[PDB]
């Protein structure tokens, strides 16, 4: 109870600068007091034990940091070094272990009817991420596994291993949805919760490898996780086709889009620059090469969204299907599109499907361009940027070209 | 402690809810298992299901775990019968078979998971029939009730029916009078109740089969256990009559006429009246002298008598 | 390593036999029965192992849920795995029919003509202590292969039995003459005995003519290595050669006794002009065989012969090869049946297998029909005529009613009911 109380207590440029100072003040008071040592000790005691109390401690720890603050980080590092440990990493590892992942059997039982827990895993991964930031070549190095402790741990390696499992569950769930009309609901919500947790984990992972620390990055790259993100990238594309494919509609689409952007950011971050021809670059190129079809599908989808919008904007298109109050009529929109003469036929049918009929092949359309153009504009940019940077860095290889 | 195991019987939500790890642990204990082990297995089966029908998810998990570890008395039924003769373990094996049967999928395909259904089917041998044969040999009695249940769950019937009928007809002779007083039959009577539901489900064989129906009516009346169950058996007989067949209609008809004469107890008379109504329904289009004699009995029956009287009157009408 | 798939994979099982560790690769004849019998491969010098009877072909993998969805419509442990025996062309899946020996669980393993449905998918739990789900279950460590539409388990006879996967062909490269397709020289490309190895020792005789291609003018083999016999042929790699048809092996000096004894006697031959440098229709130098300076062409010795040694490289179109293998199995069976008839005098399952084989043969030689458009029909006829032409040369089918006569004679029928084995 006391720990919870402490966390609660911790809780426009000028305002921003200030607010920060005030936060720094409360956190500072707690820090002066030695709270960090307490949190570390509590974490160590868990000894891999799983309990809310452990959860409460984690929450308190997150509260202590937040927005960094060096005295605290320094103190924690110093304490760990002084204690020479300990197997605190061991407990942390056990927890990095045992995090819930979406399970199809459980979901089915629920549907037949809590479960798919828990958000707290998200909170722990978040603490691990809060640890990164600020940027410690020394800290990142310790995170790698440290030197003094007899063991070491592959920490980042462990987080990477965990992410892979989370992607597998998401993929299994998509496979199960199959595409039976949807959205079913209830489940969609559970899925969203899952997607959200994964996003935080992904962001934390990126931050950990985010610092341009040669050792951490090199290590992750050699490690094993890819792969992994390669598979996640593939699933993401199918989910993306599905929404949009029906008026699930917008919230789910937005959530799906955000996660993809985060993944792209992490990928861009990994290279962190390099030789014109570089091992990391070669590996990235290789992953891209391995996936031509999935990538192609994503690119095609983006072009279609943009191309369609452009067409709509066009006067000739407006002219082909005059209406008293909008719509290109089912026929009617199809014919105009045919007229501009630039589309996949299956793609054209798909576009027609994406468009929502309203009692007689009538489409407001402008609404169509707006959604999904705003979200696309936000994500699309990140993708383009990454692609461009990659192209600039290593030509050849041509396949990439 | 099971008992503690029982803690969960009637509830559907709780059953759907139980985690697979616990089931796995129970399965492991069963595998390690041994009469006590068999009892544990039976408790586990009850827990696994409960009806009406069985949970698809729970059933699936149980079947898969069982298929994965085999326990499993080496392999058969004949061996068990031999062991019984030497003498239980047979009871435990029967319980396991019963659990598998309860585990059976329904209502019907498709689909699917009838794979699955097929794995289970392979699991039985030759099969429900072998079990029926074993039951006939046995003709302990309470035991193998599941096998009868399993065959229905598990799945030309008349040929199969012939073997079953012989075992039955007997019980009736033993049951009535002193024997009726004897309680071994009562255990048998309960099985009879289960069989009738199964009962509820060339021509010469059918006619012989017709004799069995008369025997069943005789058992029904009477002596003397409830009753409500008796009524169920009776409805089944009535249902069988409805499904039915002139010769069967005949000899049974004469016995029935004699019974009617005796009546002219009350419940038996009502059943007879229902049967008569059924015969009439079957008789728009429809020996004859015997029927006329029976009718004269009705006129006589009306005379003998001279609400419940009202129902009797409807029957007379 | 890690296999993407789409590459033939060969599995060998395992343990030790007769107090001696032994490896047997699962294989099935297909026609004349889809049942596959493991064949021992203990000594190369003593005998040459046969790769014909063990195929593979990896095409579908994904994960159980994906498989279910598909059914409704790098290998990953698990995912979905599909095996193709080209050899026998048709896929192999667990067969519902019960095994002849013993009873309770399992069934004979055969590959259905049509790969569709749950019956044929196995079902790999890339399981090892080191191994974990979500893995690169690369070459070298089992793992349990229970089906799928099962039930268990394979097999094991001749519990859970682990089979270890051998990569038969690492990858496909083009020209790339190849390890075993297996396909200037005055057309007269090298030839074995025309008709049937009357010499029975494989007499070169030499050849030109229709005979030729034409028939019985092909070889494949040629493994001087148990596994990974792919990647083209390194110059002077050193490999054995087997003549197609009843070729057995050919390297009495030259000419070949049956492949086991023959192989030991002429244990191996090599040709002198992984990465592939050999070019189809290109090179290929001279031969001869090593183990003696003797050089082929003329013919045997000196070694020393006028210039011409260079061997000209063929091609094969696979259908012809499949046809040859078929001719050999069904044909052997016919010979066996004839022998059985002879054994029967007759003094006062197999058949059966022969009947199934016959049905399969009839199905193959089946007419194209008029259903096809001015196209399906044209394509099929040339092919059918071609197949007929290829068979006419061996012509056992001919051996055919030749036996037919023996059968008619036992006629009347069975003179009456059976000289022996009645139901027969």
């Amino acid at each position: 109870a006391y720990a919870d109380i402490m966390a609660k207590s911790c809780h426009s440029f000028e305002e921003k600068e200030m607010e920060k100072q005030r936060l720094l003040y409360q956190q500072s008071r707690l820090h002066t007091r030695g709270a960090a040592e307490m949190v570390l000790q509590m974490i160590s005691a868990c000894k891999g034990e799983t309990g809310a109390m452990v959860s409460s401690t984690l929450k308190l720890g997150i509260s202590i940091l937040n927005g960094g603050n060096a005295e605290v980080q320094q103190k924690m590092l110093d304490y760990l070094k002084d204690k020479k440990e300990v197997g605190f990493f061991q407990s942390i590892q056990a927890l990095m272990q045992t995090c819930s992942v979406l399970d199809l059997n459980a979901f089915e039982r629920q549907n037949k009817a809590v479960m798919a827990d828990d958000e707290f895993t998200q909170d722990l991964f978040r603490f691990l991420q809060l640890l990164c930031e600020g940027h410690n070549n020394d800290f990142q190095n310790y995170l790698r596994t440290q030197t003094g402790n007899t063991t070491t741990i592959n920490i980042i390696i462990c987080t990477v291993d965990y992410l892979l499992r989370l992607q597998e569950s998401i993929s299994d769930f998509y496979w199960y949805y199959s595409g039976k009309d949807v959205i079913e609901e209830q489940g969609k919500r559970n899925f969203s919760k899952a997607m959200s947790v994964a996003k935080q984990v992904f962001n934390s992972l990126t931050e950990y490898i985010q610092g341009p620390c040669t050792g951490n990055q090199q290590s992750l790259a050699h490690s094993r996780l890819w792969d992994a993100v390669v598979g996640f990238l593939h699933v993401f594309a199918h989910m993306m086709m599905k929404l949009a494919q029906d008026s699930s509609q917008i919230e789910l689409l937005k959530e799906l889009l955000d996660l993809q952007k985060d993944m792209v950011v992490m990928l861009l971050s990994l290279l962190e620059g390099n030789v014109v021809n570089g091992m990391i670059a070669r590996q990235m190129v290789d992953m891209l090469v391995e996936s031509s079809s999935n990538v192609e599908m994503i690119l095609k989808f983006f072009d279609m969204f943009l191309k369609l919008k452009d067409i709509v904007g066009s006067e000739a298109f407006q002219d082909y299907v005059t209406d008293p109050r909008g719509l290109i009529s089912k026929k009617d929109f199809q014919k105009a599109m045919d007229s501009q003469k630039q589309f996949t036929g299956p793609e054209i049918q798909f576009l027609l499907s994406c468009s929502e009929a309203d009692e007689n092949e009538m489409i407001n359309f402008e609404e169509f361009a707006n959604r999904f153009q705003e979200p696309a504009r936000d994500i699309g940019f990140n993708v383009a940027v990454l692609l461009t940077n990659l192209s600039e860095h290593v030509p050849h290889d041509p396949r990439l070209r | 402690l099971d008992v503690a195991a029982a803690s969960v019987i009637d509830n559907n939500e709780l059953a759907l809810a139980l985690q697979e790890q616990d089931l796995e642990k129970v399965v492991s204990y069963l595998a390690g298992c041994p009469c006590g082990g068999e009892r544990y297995l039976d408790f586990l089966r009850f827990a696994v299901f409960v009806n009406g029908e069985s949970v698809e998810e729970n059933a699936n998990v149980v079947v898969r775990l069982l298929i994965r570890k085999p326990e499993c008395f080496g392999p058969g039924l004949l061996a068990a019968i031999e062991e019984a003769i030497r003498i239980f373990y047979a009871a435990l094996i029967d319980l396991l078979g019963r659990c598998a049967p309860e585990m059976h999928l329904i209502q019907a395909g498709k689909g699917e998971a009838l794979r699955i259904r097929a794995i289970l089917r392979s699991l039985v041998p030759l099969d429900d029939l072998v079990g029926i044969i074993s039951l006939p040999l046995q003709i302990v009695p309470d035991h193998k009730a599941s096998m009868v249940l399993f065959l229905d769950r598990v799945y030309f019937l008349l040929h199969v029916l012939d073997v079953g009928f012989l075992p039955d007809m007997r019980a009736a002779a033993s049951l009535d009078t002193a024997t009726f007083s004897t309680t071994e039959m009562a255990l048998a009577l309960n099985r009879y109740l289960c069989l009738a539901v199964l009962p509820l489900i060339p021509l010469f064989a059918g006619t012989e089969h017709r004799a069995i129906m008369v025997d069943s009516m005789l058992h029904t009346v009477y002596r003397l256990s409830r009753g409500r169950s008796l009524t169920k058996a009776q409805r089944d007989v009535i249902e069988d009559c409805l499904m039915a067949r002139p010769s069967m209609l005949q000899h049974l008809l004469r016995r029935l006429v004699f019974d009617v004469p005796i009546l002219n107890k009350m419940p038996l008379k009502l059943l007879t009246n229902h049967y008569e109504r059924c015969w009439k329904y079957y008789c728009l289009p429809t020996t004859s002298e015997e029927e006329l004699h029976l009718t004269r009995k009705l006129f006589w029956g009306i005379f003998d008598s001279l609400y419940d009287q009202e129902l009797y009157r409807m029957a007379m009408p | 390593q890690f296999l993407r798939t789409d590459d033939e994979v060969v599995l060998q099982c395992s343990a030790t036999v007769l107090k001696e560790q032994l490896k047997l690769c699962l294989a099935a004849e297909g026609f004349g029965n889809r049942l596959c019998f493991l064949e021992p491969t203990s000594n190369a010098q003593n005998v040459p192992p046969d790769l014909a009877i063990c195929c593979f072909t990896l095409e579908q993998s994904l994960s159980v849920r994906a498989l279910q969805e598909m059914l409704a419509n790098t290998l990953l442990y698990g995912h979905a795995i599909l095996l193709r025996h080209a050899h026998s062309r048709m896929y192999l899946s667990c067969l519902t029919t019960s095994r002849s020996m013993t009873d309770k669980l399992a069934f004979d393993v055969g590959l259905q003509e049509d790969a569709t449905g749950e019956a044929c998918w196995w079902t790999m739990h890339p399981a090892s202590k080191q191994r974990s789900e979500g893995e690169k279950v690369r070459v070298g460590d089992d793992l349990i292969l229970v089906s799928v539409s099962s039930e268990r388990y394979l097999h094991l006879s001749t519990m859970q039995t682990l089979w270890n996967m051998n990569p038969i062909c690492s990858c496909c490269e083009e020209g790339y003459v190849t390890g075993g397709h297996v396909l200037g020289h005055m057309d007269e490309c090298l030839t074995i005995s025309a008709a049937d190895s009357d010499d029975q020792r494989r007499l070169v005789y030499y050849e030109g003519g229709a005979v030729c291609t034409h028939a019985r003018s092909l070889w494949r083999l040629e493994p001087l290595r148990i596994s990974w016999s792919g990647s083209h042929l390194r110059w002077g790699q050193p490999l054995r050669i087997r003549h197609v048809t009843t070729g057995r092996y050919l390297a009495q000096g030259l000419v070949v006794v049956d492949a086991c004894k023959a192989h030991t006697k002429a244990t191996s031959f090599c040709f002198r002009v992984g990465p592939p440098e050999i070019k189809y229709g290109e090179s290929l130098c001279f031969v001869q065989h090593v183990a003696s300076g003797l050089w082929l062409t003329y013919a045997i010795l000196h070694q020393e012969g006028h210039m011409d040694d260079a061997l000209f490289l063929t091609r094969c179109q696979q259908e012809e090869s499949q046809a040859a293998r078929m001719i050999h199995s069904t044909a052997g069976l016919y010979n066996q049946f004839i022998k059985g008839l002879d054994s029967f005098s007759g003094k006062p399952l197999p058949i059966e297998a022969v009947i199934l084989s016959l049905q399969d043969l009839i199905g193959y030689f089946e007419p194209p029909s008029e259903e096809l458009q001015h196209e399906e029909k044209q394509s099929k006829l040339r092919s059918l005529r071609n197949r007929q032409s290829l068979f006419q040369e061996e012509g056992m089918l001919s051996l055919v009613l030749n036996c037919i006569d023996r059968l008619n004679v036992y006629t009347t029928a069975a003179h009456f009911a059976e000289y022996a084995g009645e139901e027969a």
